[PDB]
């Protein structure tokens, strides 16, 4: 069917250990969170221990929920950890946001191959959580861990120039160039000459093995050279999650399943909000339900947002282009009611009647009570 | 002398230094100006790796050129 149901069926096949703590603890520090969380998790040997649920805290701070804490967690984490600094990932091209990983791996970091294998861990523990990653792997990375091939057309999503250049090749006689099995990578104030094949160097390029070339193109751009890396993370993240398991998915649906963001943008939020029956940005209702949702933690307003949309899940790019169940439907706050009664919501129109209540604080317990009764 | 330190995001850093600064200054100089822990950089020139110890002219480094960035994994 479509995905909301694989889904279900995903989380429900997902095995819960019964020798394992009621919890995994961590100590981290914002200041040094990726080797904090590095030494951690890489510290333990049985994987199955990741499962527990998450208790984290970070510099001493104590009493806060635990699924806010690890949804920063797993934000703070993604920032570092597909930091281009470090050569263990980098953006798939120039003014391009995906994330490929770095052929060159090894050259700026022996233990390269450990962090990926913890990258892999942090990405099971997302998925087995239902937590999200921050960031976005090229499409061929998501094939890569679906086990699928790697063809031509997987190219244009990620190098559009390359892609087309390969086109040409293929769409015509490129015998008379004198192209040799062979590409050139400059690397830190160097050229390297690759062999696509033994003696390439020498096989020029013709109509008759053109085809072959393109293939072999395809496979040192994107499989061939990160071989050791993709199988550190890979290893990793099926840990956590049967690699049996997650082939329900196509490239889009696990994409969905383990990359974007946790919380959201209150600014943005509020700038992309509609009014109806007399509400407007500046009426008093409304600006004491924007400080409702201004000092309600991570956990609540995603609470809320579930509340009025029905998803919990932020639309990326914003909410200027936010879908309600026919067409795009903006956010919106209509006025209905009166002060005895709970706010209601019509999740459709991703809409919130709210009554005109008299005080701050009755809009908070009343607006709270409503969220909690769906619950 | 100019030189630059291109890093792995594309960012290009000039740094205005003289051929006598060791590897441990430019570090210095480059965490003023990016705010990185000198401890946490890694140099490359020429694809090899800059020790602190030597100068820019230890490895024949003259202005124009460019340095490499990478930031540290302490594995372990």
């Amino acid at each position: 069917r479509d995905y909301k149901r694989k889904y279900e069926f995903f989380r429900r096949k997902l095995k819960k250990q019964n020798d394992i703590p009621n919890k995994f603890e961590m100590k981290l520090r914002r200041a040094t969170v990726l080797e904090d969380s590095y030494r951690r998790i890489m510290g333990v040997k049985r994987a199955d221990f990741l499962k527990a649920r998450l208790w984290i805290e970070f510099d001493g701070e104590k009493g806060l929920d635990y699924g806010g804490v690890a949804r920063e967690w797993f934000f703070l984490i993604s920032k570092e950890m597909f930091n281009p600094y470090y050569g263990l990932f980098e953006y798939s091209a120039t003014d391009n946001y995906t994330l490929q990983i770095n052929p060159n791996s090894g050259l700026c970091n022996e233990d390269h191959l450990s962090y990926f294998k913890f990258i892999g861990r942090v990405a099971g523990m997302a998925v087995y959580h239902g937590k999200l990653l921050d960031g976005f792997f090229i499409r061929p990375f998501y094939k890569m861990m679906l086990h699928k091939p790697i063809t031509l057309h997987d190219m244009e999503s990620v190098d559009s120039e390359y892609y087309n250049s390969l086109r040409w090749i293929l769409e015509n006689d490129p015998t008379e160039l004198d192209l040799r099995f062979i590409i050139d990578e400059e690397l830190f104030g160097q050229t390297h000459q690759h062999e696509l094949k033994n003696g390439g160097s020498e096989i020029v390029v013709t109509n008759k093995n053109k085809k072959e070339y393109i293939y072999l193109v395809i496979q040192w751009r994107f499989v061939n050279r990160i071989q050791k890396q993709m199988a550190a993370f890979k290893e990793g993240f099926f840990e956590l999650i049967p690699q049996d398991l997650i082939k329900i998915f196509d490239e889009n649906e696990l994409e969905l399943l383990m990359c974007g963001l946790g919380d959201v943008d209150v600014n943005d939020w509020r700038e992309h909000t509609k009014y109806k029956n007399g509400y407007s940005a500046n009426h008093q209702v409304i600006q004491w339900f924007w400080k409702a949702v201004l000092m309600m933690d991570s956990e609540k307003r995603i609470r809320l947002l579930q509340f009025v949309t029905g998803t919990s899940r932020v639309p990326m790019n914003g909410f200027a282009e936010l879908y309600g169940s026919n067409g795009p439907q903006s956010f919106t706050v209509e006025q209905w009611g009166t002060p005895e009664k709970l706010p209601r919501a019509h999740t459709c129109f991703n809409r919130l009647d709210l009554p005109p209540y008299e005080s701050f604080e009755e809009l908070w317990d009343k607006l709270q009570m409503a969220i909690e009764n769906t619950q | 002398m100019q030189i630059f330190v291109k890093t792995l995001t594309g960012k290009t850093i000039t740094l205005e230094v003289e051929p006598s600064d060791t590897i441990e200054n430019v570090k210095a100089k480059i965490q003023d100006k990016e705010g990185i822990p000198p401890d946490q950089q890694r140099l490359i020139f020429a694809g090899k790796q800059l020790e602190d110890g030597r100068t820019l002219s230890d490895y024949n480094i003259q202005k124009e050129s460019t340095l490499h960035l990478v930031l540290r994994l302490r594995g372990g």
